[PDB]
């Protein structure tokens, strides 16, 4: 429902931001084309930190911005013949790409062009996977719809590419990490644990994603979902067409990491549950030293998250391990609300840290997003712990008032 | 693993052998990656002449553009007027991006609203959203003016901003006298600078158009200053500082210096300083009007000349020695105020620095890009210093602009090897720095990727980047710099010389290898 | 050999195979050089704990000092007064070096004379040279004042400057009323800052000592400002700019900003601006006197308090946030003038920058050195930013000064790992950066050699240098910077953050290796 | 005679600057100790650009500053016991040094300390060469005397170290380059030619000098002297005690280089004269292209040197090859003189470029000295040619007058 009315400020994104920005953009060996005017792609160019490993401009293209850069002519006569032409230029200038997706910008839907046909026809011609995505920005009231549209595209053009292929050599421990954007490296920092535990992560997509890995996702035994909000769609579908179960997992802090590691192992035999214990034993001292160092300097500090009520229904994760007091936003302003509650830092919700900074309040959430990371896994806890301490305790926040009034 | 005493972030964390092996497995077994030998093969190929020729024959594909879209410019213009609220008629997505793009470059809050037109407005027009939108924004943020622009969605279905805005005053959604100037900012036309152009002009008309019979050219005895799309706070300051130093009365039309640099003392100030409505209404009574960045203030020019009757002088952006001379002499001639001794001394200190540093700057080859005025101004300057511009690129440029630059290059013995390109992107530029290697690059943060590319080819092919322009995301506080006048010429000269010097130092730091030239004195 | 199209200087010229082989022959056959394995062996040894312990047990040997000699300071002080000519009683050699040392740092002409005392004066004293010297200098350069100091030769044979100078007015070599203040500047005592101290005091007495009964504390309603040894032109300017912004009347005693930054227009100006004689004679009539750099203005303090009767406030150098606060509040209290809104906004913009950059500055370990006041001011600042000073060194420091710094480190949770050293040189510092590695170094050009040393050990051991202090020879125009007040705090903060950032960029530029962390946004 | 009177400006150096600064400082494997107060050594620290090849602080010490840093105590009680102590510290902290020299600063002579004895006694003890130099700054009226004193020290403590040693294997082509300070690399740029010509340069000292090379100088057949003004002394002496002839040589520009190369060969048989021709042939096109490129942009320009008369008694060198007009200082002011003559650049004499710069006149002489180089040899000509053009023709000199008077 969300009555998010016009004429009001909000750093709320569009369907394009959700489709190109979080779901498709991260896929490293594909070339994503912002179809439409020059703006959208430029503003989103390397905006999110989905870490990956590759040789940019040769076999990986995440931080690049390919666009059809629509002029007046294209809006009037349609950009269909243009789409077909640029796809041919991409093929000669970037021969080592393993696929192309077409992220639609607002104009594409309005002037009624049909990118689906171009995809089918050029795809057949060049024997490549060309994925048309109708994520025009005006659609829906948030990135959410973009996620849903981006997921269906994966499903309809990529996911079932090898449904008649069996040359894949599977094991009883094949797992797939879906919905991890590898921000600051979160997914690598997680994938390390899951494999020290006996599991074989065959598919890790979006973050450091590979087109090839997406196509193998259906060949796994379990689906691990980090961000359900944007990948749940494709999760439910893989369970019906393939009967592959799925579960959430969260490695934010040692409590949740141990919890979720235990739970993952449970879905398997006992040898994995034993390995899971050898893993938890191995990192026990490491996070204890972290709590030993920072808990003293973070204890009693109140971090406010965007949750209903005054306290989370359960454990958020790392904040608790560091002896921090997590509060909520009540049951319903928001600017004055914070002034009257005077938290120590805003943990999430109603974005744009710069407004809060002016108000003397830190704003560093659950994910890296801007500068450090990873924040997940055991190695991520130390990083999160250090940053929390530096932000909360930095002397800059204690200088807002000039000594002469 | 981690030692609490010396914690590691992603870098160098993921360089630990455990991560390296884990990544070797991911790749080898599931990514179906191309052989490393193939990858190097293709990479080597993208640095050749053959690839360049092919790269330049693109007609449909744009890779790594060097320009934003119109509404981005509008917002920056709007933001420069007192208590006004940039409003954009169209999708919410755009505004999310506009604010985010300025937050990153200015590291400050950016006020800007949308009337979030969804799927329903795509068929019944966005008339209603304009109504509720203007009302809630007038109520919630209590502004004194709302400058409206449009996202590309609104331009495609073609909504009439004038009517919509009138039908809003009609049904009484907002007072009748409440300022609501507008401008169509087509994202598929021109670039962000054109946006600033359409927005400024649209605001000048609203306050001036119907009331020109009471105006007299000379009345207020001031000089109108139109900055243009300026992202360096030091430029608004430097120009006001020099006019005030000559005793010249002035009115800087559009001054966001205040809101883009608000003090930190516990209070969030949404509005700050800016051009008051009065200064705008009284703008026609000025002696004349100077346009700091002409090449993208053409529409504004037409209106200032065919409505205010001002003989707008033909001046280039005041960058470098000569053009700051001309700007200064023409301002002295228009207001009668002579050039004070102080400005003559400052001109002399710049000439002093130029002569103190010329042996390091002479003959250095530079590749550059950015906006039209900024680029030609920087070209003029590079030439005054004896440097060799080699690849001048301006994505949002035109053929007339290019002739102007080509002429400036002919008027000097240092523009022999230079070539101006328009409508070309950074992928084109990438080829050029490989096939005809310059010593340095001058441009925005997006050039950091070209440096990483050239370095991959080898240390001797690496083309260092000197961050000057917009936007600059990977360095802090450079937006407080100044590129205009003598002050900005000094700051640019310093950045250039010390870059040459740091790079030299770096290449001569190897013990008993190249350090024989690691001089203490330079 | 050379290709006229792309000529090569010493670097990379001597890297050509022909030069390499020619040098391999020179070495192998005639230099009787130690085996390269021995050289690496000894080098590795000079980076260890054992070598450090041994290095710190030096009593007779000084290697790579971080301080100049007294007369160097005198000259800089003298040069700050109107039309005066720094004169140095002693060998010509010293003056050759004083001027050359300032030319390199300021890249400007430095006026200064010697009375070239040779071997004969070594036995009959330098009485005669003082006579002819004062006459020819008064005639040739037509100054209005001649500030005299002494080289170490004159101090050893012990010549009386007072008598000599009187016997000169006696025999009539120079007018009687012609100002000829003096000061003994023993090179084997203290350092260049002490020199500035003895020189300034010697000039204050000459114009004030005998005429104190006509003075009244408050008469001229101004505040005396004594800068101290300042090598950043931006500091003289920034302080005058803030006092003038509060409406406080002042008299900057010793202002070389003008002669050290003369315009370039075909004319050589030997004299420029500076403290007039009148301002000096009237200095006692001031409300009070503030000493910008107390730790080296002690002798001046004694005289200002025991002769002018001024309750000189106990203020630290105005660097960083807090100390600029105090300096400002104490100036408001002494003149009655309140702190203007503008200065409060500027304080807020600095706090804004500190919060915009704190995530990159926090926990960074720094090693630093320079002069006493500059160092503690920089230490105070590094602490306000959440940084970790680790090796604080001040060659020309004392035990009292060290306790003051040790206290400042105890008043903060960021001074835990810091250690202050005095009477130690850069060779000592070299060991420290090897055994207890910091992230960066802050100091003058002489630290570039420590960086080359650490890099030879390996890229991961390299300790980058951030040039701040005196002198700076390998970079141009950094002497126009500002380190004082809010303006200088902003400039220092910017240099620090962008250094962290450039270094990070450099380490993450390797393709498909470390570039996964080569973020566009930082 | 030079009536250089007191109370006048002059960048004239002292005996110390001439001894430590030009004659001894360059010797790379020795540690030079500035004996006296901290000033002299700091101001001279890496002041001249005598290029060398080594590992500074380990086996080469040119750019370092070792000092006895005299306090009041030392002046009063003498620095003799101190000298002995620091020499011992140098031995343990810099084991790979091949000798120590003691450069006296002004105070040393006045307070009557005897460094000679310390040298002899410590030298005997540590079996090292310790060279005491009485170059106190007040001595004489210029660096000149320093040069003479520095040369005698070389003669008395180093030069004859192996007068009874014959294990040296000489050839009929052994030559020694004396007095080249290798500024910007001038000596390497010269040594290359002399060896492409059949000669074997056994000794190249001062610039990139080695203590070992100094001791072999007497084992050569010919002595090539670049700077006679500072090394002539030791040149005349080696001819009497050893009968080794000596000659001047100048590689400033192609004319002089060819001239001096011819002359050098003449002192030898004919095979060297033939090789000398193969060398001149090899570089002929290289300097012609240089004259082809720059002569046009330098022709007619008048460079003023500090010579008597209106024109040099002969060819200066490179200036002429580039078609430049060399003028003199007449037969006797000097500041106004230049204003009335208005040269295009001052080639030498009355130092301090900064004064002339203010007057709108370039000041870049015969040697690198400050930024580029080498300027000698054939490779040096191109470098010199390029710099001349950049300085003379740079647009900065044409902006001194503001367009509004
Ligand atoms: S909502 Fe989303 S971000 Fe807006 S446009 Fe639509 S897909 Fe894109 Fe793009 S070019 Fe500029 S920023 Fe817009 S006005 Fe058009
Ligand atoms: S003339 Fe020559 S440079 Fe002068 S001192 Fe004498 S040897 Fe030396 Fe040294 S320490 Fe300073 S600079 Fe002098 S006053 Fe004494
Ligand atoms: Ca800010
Ligand atoms: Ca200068």
């Amino acid at each position: 429902n969300k009555k998010s009315q016009p004429g009001l400020m909000t750093i709320r994104g569009c369907a394009y931001a959700g489709s190109k920005g979080v779901v498709w953009g991260p896929i490293k060996d594909m070339i994503h084309i912002s179809h439409g005017p020059v703006g959208c792609g430029q503003y989103s160019r390397a905006g999110r930190r989905n870490y990956y490993i590759g040789t940019t401009g040769v076999n990986a293209f995440v931080t690049m911005n390919f666009t059809s850069d629509f002029q007046e002519k294209d809006i009037v006569f349609g950009g269909d013949k243009k789409l077909a032409k640029l796809i041919d230029e991409v093929e000669t200038l970037f021969p080592l790409n393993k696929g192309i997706s077409v992220q639609s910008e607002c104009p594409i839907g309005l002037i009624g062009d049909d990118i689906e046909s171009v995809s089918k026809v050029k795809g057949a011609e060049l024997s490549k996977t060309i994925v048309p995505v109708r994520c025009e920005g005006f659609r829906g009231v948030s990135q959410s719809l973009g996620h849903h549209i981006a997921n269906d595209a994966v499903r309809d053009w990529v996911l079932g590419k090898r449904d008649e292929d069996t040359t894949f050599a599977s094991t009883p421990y094949d797992v797939a990490i879906i919905g991890d954007y590898n921000i600051g490296g979160d997914a690598w920092s997680s994938r390390i644990l899951l494999e020290e535990m006996g599991l074989r992560c065959v598919a890790q997509w979006s973050g450091d994603g590979s087109i090839s890995e997406i196509e193998l996702t259906p060949k796994v035994k379990l689906n691990l979902v980090h961000c359900y909000r944007s990948m749940n769609y494709i999760s439910r579908h893989m369970e019906e067409k393939y009967g592959i179960p799925w579960m959430e997992y969260n490695f934010f802090g040692p409590t949740k990491t141990i919890e979720s590691l235990r739970a993952i192992a449970a879905k398997f035999d006992e040898s994995i549950q034993k390995k899971c214990e050898e893993v938890i034993a191995k990192y026990k001292p490491e996070w204890e030293a972290v709590v030993a160092k920072y808990r003293p300097r973070l204890e009693g500090k109140r971090v406010m998250l965007y949750i209903g009520g005054l306290r989370p229904r359960h454990v958020i994760g790392a904040y608790e391990d560091l002896g921090m007091e997590v509060v909520g936003t009540g049951y319903e302003e928001f600017e004055e609300f914070v002034k009257r509650i005077k938290p120590d830092l805003i943990g999430s919700g109603i974005k744009e840290k710069f407004i809060f900074q002016k108000m003397g309040i830190p704003f560093r959430e659950m994910h890296s997003w801007d500068y450090s990371g990873p924040y997940h896994g055991f190695d991520g806890f130390a990083i999160f712990a250090r940053d929390m301490d530096m932000t909360l305790n930095n002397p800059c926040w204690k200088k807002l008032q000039a000594p002469w009034e | 693993s981690q030692q609490v005493d010396k914690i590691k972030a992603s870098y160098p964390l993921f360089l630990d052998q455990d991560y390296k092996d884990m990544l070797a497995k991911k790749r080898d077994g599931f990514e179906e990656k191309y052989p490393q030998d193939k990858i190097d093969e293709v990479f080597q190929w993208t640095t050749t002449k053959e690839y360049q020729e092919l790269n330049f024959q693109r007609e449909a594909l744009t890779v790594n553009p060097a320009k934003a879209c119109q509404p981005l410019g509008a917002v920056l213009c709007a933001l420069g007027f007192e208590k006004t609220m940039p409003y954009v008629h169209g999708s919410q997505g755009c505004v999310a991006y506009f604010r985010s793009y300025f937050n990153r470059h200015f590291r400050e809050p950016v006020s800007c609203v949308s009337d979030s037109m969804t799927e329903d407005a795509a068929v019944f027009g966005g008339q209603q959203n304009m109504k509720d939108g203007l009302q809630n924004c007038k109520a919630t943020y209590k502004p004194d003016m709302i400058a409206v622009s449009t996202t590309c969605m609104a331009e495609v279905i073609g909504d009439d901003l004038n009517a919509f805005i009138n039908n809003s005053k009609k049904e009484g959604f907002i007072p009748d006298e409440f300022p609501v100037p507008f401008a169509h900012t087509p994202s598929f036309v021109g670039s962000h600078v054109t946006g600033w152009d359409n927005m400024f002009e649209g605001i000048a008309r609203y306050f001036t158009l119907k009331s020109m019979d009471d105006k007299v050219v000379g009345s207020n005895k001031k000089i109108n200053i139109v900055p243009g799309f300026e992202t360096y706070l030091g430029n608004f300051r430097v120009i006001k500082r020099m006019l005030s130093e000559m005793g010249v009365g002035y009115s800087l039309l559009s001054d966001p210096e205040e809101v883009l640099d608000t003090p930190a003392d516990g209070q969030f100030r949404m509005y700050a300083g800016g051009t008051t409505q009065e200064e705008m209404k009284d703008a026609p009574n000025a002696l004349n009007t100077v346009l700091l960045q002409p090449w993208h203030l053409e529409k504004t020019k037409k209106f200032v000349e065919g409505t205010w009757k001002h003989e707008v002088p033909k001046l280039n952006i005041p960058m470098g020695l000569d053009w700051t001379d001309e700007f200064l002499m023409k301002v002295s001639e228009i207001s009668g105020q002579p050039i004070p001794a102080s400005l003559t001394k400052e001109r002399g200190r710049l000439v002093d620095m130029m002569t103190d540093s010329h042996t390091w700057l002479h003959g250095k080859r530079f590749a550059l890009w950015g906006d039209p005025d900024f680029v030609m101004g920087l070209v003029k300057f590079l030439l005054e210093l004896g440097c060799e511009p080699v690849h001048i690129l301006c994505h949002n440029g035109n053929k007339r602009w290019k002739k102007a630059v080509d002429a400036i290059l002919a008027a000097s013995p240092y523009g022999k090897n230079a070539t101006v390109y328009i409508g070309k992107d950074l992928w084109h530029l990438r080829s050029l720095v490989f096939t005809d290697k310059p010593d340095f690059m001058i441009g925005n943060s997006y050039g950091k990727f070209i440096q990483r590319d050239t370095l991959h080819k080898g240390k001797e092919f690496e083309v260092p980047l000197i961050r000057i322009g917009f936007p600059i995301f990977d360095r802090h506080h450079l937006h407080r710099s100044t590129t205009l006048g003598y002050e900005g010429a000094m700051q640019i000269l310093t950045t250039l010389v010390n870059s040459i010097l740091e790079r030299l130092d770096e290449e001569t730091r190897g013990m008993q290898a190249t350090d024989y030239n690691h001089d203490l004195v330079r």
